[PDB]
C-alpha cells in the first residue's frame, strides 16, 4: 500500500498507488482505394444506361 | 432543403393524388389557394419537402399531373384544391388509354412522354436538393401503369441516383374495370421489381373489404376507397412532412435488405365506424394497425414472415406507453418476423393528428406475406395468357407474345424470391 | 405469454421444466437462436452471458450463474478453499487435496509430497485418491510413486486428496456411500434446501486391504451399475432416501438425520454459496441469475460430514424430479414471471 | 503548453460536441460572446485552458474545434444558437445530402468529395498551434457519416500528423435510441479501418446512458439533450486534466502510457458517480468511499458488461471535488476486501489518482444535482469485449443471409471488406480471450 510520485499544486494533486507488484497506408494507396470503388460506381452504372439504351 | 417531386398518372393516379394533396394541404395549413393559415411552426418546418414557395408566401404543390385523356384531370382542376396545382404541370393528351398497357408504354403514351419529362426537369432545376421521385398510379389501367411505368424508366435514365418511390394500386376481380388488369399489372410489377426502390402496394379488394367489413359502408364507391389511400399516404409520408428523427434514401437503407424485394404493404388504424368518438387507447392502435382487418395488402401475414417494419404514431400520447405496447406484439408472436434482422421494428411518434382523429398510426410492412398477392396476379395472368385471350389488343399496338412470357417469368421469379426467405 | 428458448438438449432436468412452463398456457417456446425470450435454458460449456440484458422491455432470466465454474471443477473448488479467507487452508469439512498438473504442462507436487512424508513416518493411514474433471479415471493407491506416475500418464490437470480410510458403512451389507443435496440459489440469492436427499450406495463388502478392484470404493451411480454384482439388492438401484436412512441412523445409531449429517450439509452449504457471493451476484446487473446445484458429501464413522465436489449441471433421482422441477418454476422462475405448500425447500438464511 | 484539436464527425459528433463546449465554456468561465473575464492576459497566453481555447486581439475565446457533417441539418442549429459567437464559419463544415446510414457511402461516395475540404479545415487550426499534441474525435457507430467519413479522416490524419495522437469518443449503437437496422455493419466495418489508426477510444453505449437517465434522473423518455448532457460530464472529467493545471494525464500521450500497454486493446471501459436527480427534494451527499465503492456497479457504466469476469489492464481514478488522498487510499482498501478485482499477471497492481479540486460544474437548468465530490474511474478490463461479442453477433445474423450488403455494394465497396472487417473483429474478440481468461 504504497503512494509514489506524489504531485501537488494549487487546482489539485495526484499520485500513484501499487498494491501488489506484477508477476499504416501511405497517401497513393488511399486514392488508390478510392478510386477504385469510383470506377466500379462507373461501370456499375454503364451497364444500367447500357441496359436503358436496350 | 430535401425536395419530393410528386407525379400523378392516369385516371386512378390523379383522383388518389388529389385527395392526397387535399389531405396533407389540410395538415400543412394550405388552403385551395395555395396560402398558409395555420398556427403552429411545426405545419410550415418541413413545408418544401411537398410545396415550392412562389411570390406573396404562395404555396404550390411540386406535382405534376399527366394523363392520356382530359377528362380526369379536367375533373381536379375544378375541385376543391384544384387551382392549386401549376398550370403547366398539367400535361394531358387527347386519344386516351384505353386501359391498354401497350398504349401507354409503347405508342400513345410515348408521343407524350417527352413532354411530361420536360416539367419533371423544371421543378427539378429549382431543388436545392433532390430527394427523388414518389408516384402514385394503378397498375391495371393503360396509362398510370403502360406510362407511369414508361415515366419511371425514363426517370432513372435522368436521374440514376434519386430514389424512386410509388404507391401502386394492384387490380382486384371484385373491383373490377376491364378483364385485362392482370394483363397490365403483371407488365408493370417487373418495371417496379427492376426501376423503383420502394412501393407501397395496395390492394383495391383490401380496401373494399375494409369499407365493406371492418367499416360498414354498404355500397363502397372508389371515392370511399380514396379516403383510406388519402389517410394512408399522409400517415406513411409524416416521416418526411413533420420535424422527426428521416429522408427517403434512410427508409430504403432500412427497409429493403435485397434490390428486388421493396413491395410494402400499409396500414392504418383506427378503422371506426359511424361509437366514433369513443377515445382511442394506444393498446387499441397496436391490436388493430397489426391485425390483417386493417391492412391494404389482401394478404395474411400469419402465412408469411416480416422482414422489416416501420410504425408512426400520431398525437399527443404517452412515448413510454407507446414503447411497451410496440414491443409487446413483437415477444407476444415472433414467429412472424425473422429472426436474422435485429431490431427489424422500429417506432416513431408525432404530435401533429391527422384531420379529425385524437390519434392514429400507419404501419409500413416489408412482408413476405406479399407473394400471396402477386401469386393471385399470376394466377388470372395465366388463366387467360395460356389461351392467347385478349392478346389482340396488345399485338395490334406492336408487342409480341415473348414479350408477355417473360413478364410471366419475371414475376414468378418474384414469388420464388420471396419464398426461400420465408423459411 | 412468457417465452423462452432451450440450448441444452441434454439436460435432463430442465427438460422438465420446459414441459411444465407449456403446460401452464402461458410460457412459449422459441428457437434456440431467438434472442426475445424472458427465460434461458443455456448449454452448458461457452454459455453467451454477454448476450443477455440487452433487449429492451424484457426482463431476461438464465440458469447459471456465471463465474460458479469456480466451485464446480476439481481443480478449481481446492484453489477456492486455500485462497479464500471464507474457508482457510485450516477448513474442517474439506479433505486434505493437492492441485498437480502432469509434468508435460500453480503446481502443488512437493507440497503433497511433504505432507505424504509426513504422513508415512507417522504410521497414519497414507491412502489417497487421484481424479480429475475430464474423467468418467480414478486411481486409489497408499503409494505416491503410482498417483504421480499416474498423472502423468494424462494430459489434463488432476487432484490428489485424502482418501477417506474409515468411512461409514451399512448393515446388513458393509458398504460405502455417499449423500447427494439438491441447492437452488434465485435471482434474491436465496438459498433453498431441497428437503429430499438421496444416497448412492455401494453393492460391494468395503474392502480397505485392496484398492485395486474399485467396485467397492466408488460410488457412482453408473460404476455399481456396471462393475457391481449386488446391484439393487439392499435397495432400490443403490439409492436410498431420507425416510428409510433416517430410520437407519435410528434403530442403528440412536439419532437422526437432520441433526448427525443434515446440520452439517446445511452449514456447508451456506459457507460455500456465501463465499462467492459478492463474485456472481445478479443482485445489481442487468439480468438475473439461478442455477441448481448438486453437492456430494462423505460420512466418516465418526459420522462427520467431508465434501467431494459439487456438481453444476447435475442430474435427479428418478423418484424425485416432478416434485423438484415444480418447486424451480415456483421460486425461480414463477418468482420472476408471476403466472395468471408447505414449501419444498428449507431455507438457509444468511448475511447477504 | 500544448494544443488539442476536437474534431465531431456526424450528427451525434456534433450534438455531443455542443453539449461538452457548452461545459468547458461554464467550467472556465467562458461567456456565450467568447469573453472571459478571469484570464487577464489579453489576447494570448499559454495557460491550461489554452489547450482548449484560442485568443483573439479582441479578448475572444475560440474552441479548438471542427464540426463536419454530410447533412447540414444539425449543423446549423450551431450556427444560430446560444453559441453561434464562440465559432467562426469556417470551424462549421455541411455538406447537401447525408449518408444514409451507409458506411460505404460516408467513406468512398460522398467522403472523397469533402476530405480535403476538412483537411484545410483542420490544417488552419494546426497552424495556430506552436506544439500540438493530438485531436479528439467525437462520433458514432451507426451514423454513415459518424461511421464512414470517420474512418477516412483518421486514415488522412495518420498521414498529414504522423506523429500526433489521436483519441476517439464513439457512440455505441442501442436499439433504445435509433431507428437504424445497419448500425451493426457501420460500426464493425468503422471498428476495422479505424483500429491501427485510434492510440485510444471511450466507447459510451447509448444503451447504458438511457438507463442511467430512466434510473437515476426519473426521466421516463430521455431525449437527445438529456443523454447528451450526461455524455458531456463524464467527457469534461476525462479532459479536465488536459484543461487545468496538474500532473496526471496533462497531454494525450498520457492516455495510452497509462491506459494501453497493448495496442490494439486501447477500449477502456468508463465510470461515473454519482448521477443525481436535480428534481430532487436535496439528496444526502456521498462520501469518497461510497462513490468510490459505486465505481465498481454495474448501474453506473459507460458499457453494460461485468468486470468481475474480466482482468484489468489500467486503472485511474479522477476525482472531482471535496477529495484529499487519505480518504481515497481509505475507500480503496476498504474494496479491495470486499470486490473482485483480478490484474493481469504482467501489469502492476496499482491506481493512478487524479484529484481536482473544482466540483462538477452543473449545467443551469440541466438534469444533474450539484454534488460537493464526483469521480470518474476509467478502467481497462477485458470485460468490455462482452460488448464488441454482441454486436459481431447480430453482424452475423445479418451478414449470413447477405442482407443489406447491396446498398454497400452499390456505393463502390467491394463484398469482401465485411468480411475482412468480421474476421478482425474476430481476432480482436480473440485478442481480449487470450488476455484474461484461463
Ligand atoms: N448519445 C447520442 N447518440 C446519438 C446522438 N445522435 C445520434 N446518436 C446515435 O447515432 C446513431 C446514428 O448515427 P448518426 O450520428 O445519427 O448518423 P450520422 O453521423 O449523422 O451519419 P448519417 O447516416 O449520414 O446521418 C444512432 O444509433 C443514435 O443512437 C446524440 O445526440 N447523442
Ligand atoms: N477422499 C476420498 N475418500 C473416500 N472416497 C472418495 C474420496 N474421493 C472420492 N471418493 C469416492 O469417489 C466418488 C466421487 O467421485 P467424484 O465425484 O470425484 O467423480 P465424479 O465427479 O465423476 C462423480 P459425480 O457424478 O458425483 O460428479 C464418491 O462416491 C466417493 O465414494
Ligand atoms: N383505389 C382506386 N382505384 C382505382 C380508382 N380508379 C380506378 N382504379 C383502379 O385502376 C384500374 C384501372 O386503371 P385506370 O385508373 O383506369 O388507369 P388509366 O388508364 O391510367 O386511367 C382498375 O383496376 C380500378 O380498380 C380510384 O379512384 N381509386
Ligand atoms: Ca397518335
Ligand atoms: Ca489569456
Ligand atoms: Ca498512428
Ligand atoms: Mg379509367
Ligand atoms: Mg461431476
Ligand atoms: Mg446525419
Amino acid at each position: 500500500m504504497e503512494v509514489i510520485e506524489l504531485n501537488k499544486c494549487t487546482s489539485g494533486q495526484s499520485f500513484e498507488v501499487i498494491l501488489k507488484p506484477p508477476s499504416d497506408p501511405s497517401l497513393e494507396e488511399i486514392q488508390k482505394k478510392l478510386e477504385a470503388a469510383e470506377e466500379r460506381r462507373k461501370y456499375q452504372e454503364a451497364e444500367l444506361l447500357k441496359h436503358l439504351a436496350e | 432543403m430535401r425536395e419530393i417531386v410528386h407525379i400523378q398518372a392516369g385516371q386512378c393516379g390523379n383522383q388518389i393524388g388529389a385527395k392526397f394533396w387535399e389531405v396533407i394541404s389540410d395538415e400543412h395549413g394550405i388552403d385551395p389557394t395555395g396560402s398558409y393559415h395555420g398556427d403552429s411552426d411545426l405545419q410550415l418546418e418541413r413545408i418544401n419537402v411537398y410545396y415550392n414557395e412562389a411570390t406573396g408566401n404562395k404555396y404550390v404543390p411540386r406535382a405534376i399531373l399527366v394523363d392520356l385523356e382530359p377528362g380526369t384531370m379536367d375533373s381536379v382542376r375544378s375541385g376543391p384544391f384544384g387551382q392549386i396545382f401549376r398550370p403547366d404541370n398539367f400535361v394531358f393528351g387527347q386519344s386516351g388509354a384505353g386501359n391498354n398497357w401497350a398504349k401507354g408504354h409503347y405508342t400513345e403514351g410515348a408521343e407524350l412522354v417527352d413532354s411530361v419529362l420536360d416539367v419533371v426537369r423544371k421543378e427539378s432545376e429549382s431543388c436545392d436538393c433532390l430527394q427523388g421521385f414518389q408516384l402514385t398510379h394503378s397498375l391495371g389501367g393503360g396509362t398510370g401503369s403502360g406510362m407511369g411505368t414508361l415515366l419511371i424508366s425514363k426517370i432513372r435514365e435522368e436521374y440514376p441516383d434519386r430514389i424512386m418511390n410509388t404507391f401502386s394500386v394492384m387490380p382486384s376481380p371484385k373491383v373490377s374495370d376491364t378483364v385485362v388488369e392482370p394483363y397490365n399489372a403483371t407488365l408493370s410489377v417487373h418495371q417496379l421489381v427492376e426501376n423503383t426502390d420502394e412501393t407501397y402496394c395496395i390492394d383495391n379488394e383490401a380496401l373494399y373489404d375494409i369499407c365493406f367489413r371492418t367499416l360498414k359502408l354498404t355500397t363502397p364507391t372508389y371515392g370511399d376507397l380514396n379516403h383510406l389511400v388519402s389517410a394512408t399516404m399522409s400517415g406513411v409520408t409524416t416521416c418526411l412532412r413533420f420535424p422527426g428523427q428521416a429522408d427517403l434514401r434512410k427508409l430504403a437503407v432500412n427497409m429493403v435488405p435485397f434490390p428486388r424485394l421493396h413491395f410494402f404493404m400499409p396500414g392504418f388504424a383506427p378503422l371506426t365506424s359511424r361509437q366514433q368518438y369513443r377515445a382511442l387507447t394506444v393498446p387499441e392502435l397496436t391490436q388493430q394497425m397489426f391485425d390483417s382487418k386493417n391492412m391494404m395488402a389482401a394478404c395474411d401475414p400469419r402465412h408469411g414472415r416480416y422482414l422489416t417494419v416501420a410504425a408512426i404514431f400520431r398525437g399527443r400520447m404517452s412515448m413510454k406507453e407507446v414503447d411497451e405496447q410496440m414491443l409487446n406484439v413483437q415477444n407476444k408472436n415472433s414467429s412472424y418476423f425473422v429472426e436474422w434482422i435485429p431490431n427489424n421494428v422500429k417506432t416513431a411518434v408525432c404530435d401533429i393528428p391527422p384531420r379529425g382523429l385524437k390519434m392514429s398510426a400507419t404501419f409500413i410492412g416489408n412482408s413476405t406475406a406479399i407473394q400471396e398477392l402477386f401469386k393471385r396476379i399470376s394466377e388470372q395472368f395465366t388463366a387467360m395468357f395460356r389461351r392467347k385471350a385478349f392478346l389482340h389488343w396488345y399485338t395490334g399496338e406492336g408487342m409480341d407474345e415473348m414479350e408477355f412470357t417473360e413478364a410471366e417469368s419475371n414475376m414468378n421469379d418474384l414469388v420464388s424470391e420471396y419464398q426461400q426467405y420465408q423459411d | 405469454m412468457y417465452t423462452f428458448v432451450v440450448r441444452d438438449e441434454n439436460s435432463s432436468v430442465y427438460a422438465e421444466v420446459s414441459r411444465l412452463l407449456l403446460a401452464t398456457g402461458q410460457w412459449k417456446r422459441l428457437r434456440k437462436d431467438n434472442p426475445r425470450f424472458n427465460l434461458m435454458l443455456g448449454e452448458r460449456n461457452r454459455l453467451p452471458f454477454g448476450r443477455l440484458g440487452h433487449e429492451p422491455g424484457l426482463v431476461q432470466l438464465v440458469n447459471y450463474y456465471r463465474g460458479a465454474d469456480k466451485l464446480c471443477r476439481k481443480a478449481s473448488l481446492v484453489k477456492l478453499i486455500k485462497t479464500s479467507p471464507e474457508l482457510s487452508e485450516s477448513c474442517t469439512w474439506f479433505p486434505e487435496s493437492y492441485v498437480i498438473y502432469p509434468t508435460n504442462l500453480t503446481d502443488e507436487r512437493e507440497v503433497f509430497l511433504a505432507a505424504y512424508n509426513r504422513r508415512r513416518e507417522g504410521r497414519e493411514g497414507n491412502v489417497w485418491i487421484a481424479k480429475s474433471s475430464a474423467g468418467a479415471g480414478i486411481l486409489i493407491s497408499s503409494e505416491a510413486s503410482e498417483l504421480l506416475d499416474f498423472i502423468d500418464e494424462q494430459g489434463q490437470v488432476h487432484v490428489i486428496q485424502k482418501y477417506l480410510e474409515k468411512p461409514l458403512l451399512l448393515e446388513p451389507g458393509h458398504r460405502k456411500f455417499d449423500i447427494r443435496s439438491w441447492v437452488l440459489v434465485d435471482h434474491l440469492y436465496n438459498i433453498y434446501l431441497y428437503r429430499e436427499g438421496v444416497l448412492r450406495t455401494s453393492s460391494e463388502p468395503y474392502n480397505s486391504a485392496n484398492f485395486q478392484d474399485k467396485t467397492c470404493h466408488l460410488t457412482n451411480h453408473c460404476i455399481q451399475k456396471e462393475y457391481s454384482k449386488n446391484y439393487g439388492r439392499y435397495e432400490e438401484g443403490n439409492e436410498m432416501f431420507f425416510e428409510e436412512f433416517n430410520q437407519y441412523l435410528m434403530d442403528a445409531l440412536n439419532t437422526t438425520l437432520e441433526n448427525s449429517i443434515l446440520l452439517q450439509i446445511k452449514h456447508i452449504i451456506r459457507s460455500c454459496l456465501m463465499c462467492i457471493e459478492p463474485a456472481i451476484s445478479t443482485k445489481h446487473l442487468h439480468y438475473q441469475s439461478f442455477q441448481l446445484f448438486g453437492f456430494d458429501f462423505m460420512v466418516d464413522e465418526e459420522l462427520k460430514v467431508w465434501l467431494i465436489e459439487v456438481n453444476g449441471a447435475p442430474a435427479c433421482a428418478q423418484k424425485l424430479y416432478a416434485e423438484l422441477c415444480q418447486g424451480i418454476v415456483d421460486v425461480a422462475i414463477s418468482s420472476v414471471f408471476p403466472l395468471a405448500p408447505t414449501s419444498i425447500f428449507i431455507k438457509l438464511h444468511h448475511h447477504h | 503548453m500544448r494544443e488539442c484539436i476536437s474534431i465531431h464527425v456526424g450528427q451525434a459528433g456534433v450534438q455531443i460536441g455542443n453539449a461538452c463546449w457548452e461545459l468547458y465554456c461554464l467550467e472556465h468561465g467562458i461567456q456565450p460572446d467568447g469573453q472571459m473575464p478571469s484570464d487577464k492576459t489579453i489576447g494570448g497566453g499559454d495557460d491550461s485552458f489554452n489547450t482548449f481555447f484560442s485568443e483573439t486581439g479582441a479578448g475572444k475565446h475560440v474552441p479548438r474545434a471542427v464540426f463536419v457533417d454530410l447533412e447540414p441539418t444539425v449543423i446549423d442549429e450551431v450556427r444560430t444558437g446560444t453559441y453561434r459567437q464562440l465559432f467562426h464559419p469556417e470551424q462549421l463544415i455541411t455538406g447537401k445530402e447525408d449518408a444514409a446510414n451507409n458506411y460505404a457511402r460516408g467513406h468512398y461516395t460522398i467522403g472523397k468529395e469533402i476530405i480535403d475540404l476538412v483537411l484545410d479545415r483542420i490544417r488552419k487550426l494546426a497552424d495556430q498551434c506552436t506544439g500540438l499534441q493530438g485531436f479528439l474525435v467525437f462520433h458514432s457507430f451507426g451514423g454513415g457519416t459518424g461511421s464512414g467519413f470517420t474512418s477516412l479522416l483518421m486514415e488522412r490524419l495518420s498521414v498529414d500528423y504522423g506523429k500526433k495522437s489521436k483519441l476517439e469518443f464513439s457512440i455505441y449503437p442501442a436499439p433504445q435510441v435509433s431507428t437504424a437496422v445497419v448500425e451493426p455493419y457501420n460500426s464493425i466495418l468503422t471498428t476495422h479501418t479505424t483500429l491501427e489508426h485510434s492510440d485510444c477510444a471511450f466507447m459510451v453505449d447509448n444503451e447504458a446512458i438511457y438507463d442511467i437517465c430512466r434510473r437515476n434522473l426519473d426521466i421516463e423518455r430521455p431525449t437527445y439533450t438529456n443523454l447528451n448532457r450526461l455524455i458531456s460530464q463524464i467527457v469534461s472529467s476525462i479532459t479536465a486534466s488536459l484543461r487545468f493545471d496538474g500532473a496526471l494525464n496533462v497531454d494525450l500521450t498520457e492516455f495510452q502510457t497509462n491506459l494501453v500497454p497493448y495496442p490494439r486493446i486501447h477500449f477502456p471501459l468508463a465510470t461515473y458517480a454519482p448521477v443525481i436527480s436535480a428534481e430532487k427534494a436535496y439528496h444526502e451527499q456521498l462520501s469518497v468511499a461510497e462513490i468510490t465503492n459505486a465505481c465498481f456497479e454495474p448501474a453506473n457504466q459507460m458499457v453494460k458488461c461485468d468486470p468481475r469476469h474480466g482482468k484489468y489492464m489500467a486503472c485511474c481514478l479522477l476525482y472531482r471535488g471535496d477529495v484529499v488522498p487519505k480518504d481515497v487510499n481509505a475507500a480503496i482498501a476498504t474494496i479491495k476486501t470486499k470486490r473482485s478485482i483480478q490484474f493481469v499477471d504482467w501489469c502492476p497492481t496499482g491506481f493512478k489518482v487524479g484529484i481536482n479540486y473544482q466540483p462538477p460544474t452543473v449545467v443551469p437548468g440541466g438534469d444533474l444535482a450539484k454534488v460537493q465530490r464526483a469521480v470518474c474511474m476509467l478502467s481497462n478490463t477485458t470485460a468490455i469485449a462482452e460488448a464488441w461479442a454482441r454486436l459481431d453477433h447480430k453482424f452475423d445474423l445479418m451478414y449470413a443471409k447477405r442482407a443489406f450488403v447491396h446498398w454497400y455494394v452499390g456505393e463502390g465497396m467491394e463484398e469482401g471488406e465485411f468480411s475482412e472487417a468480421r474476421e478482425d473483429m474476430a481476432a480482436l474478440e480473440k485478442d481480449y480471450e487470450e488476455v484474461g481468461v484461463d
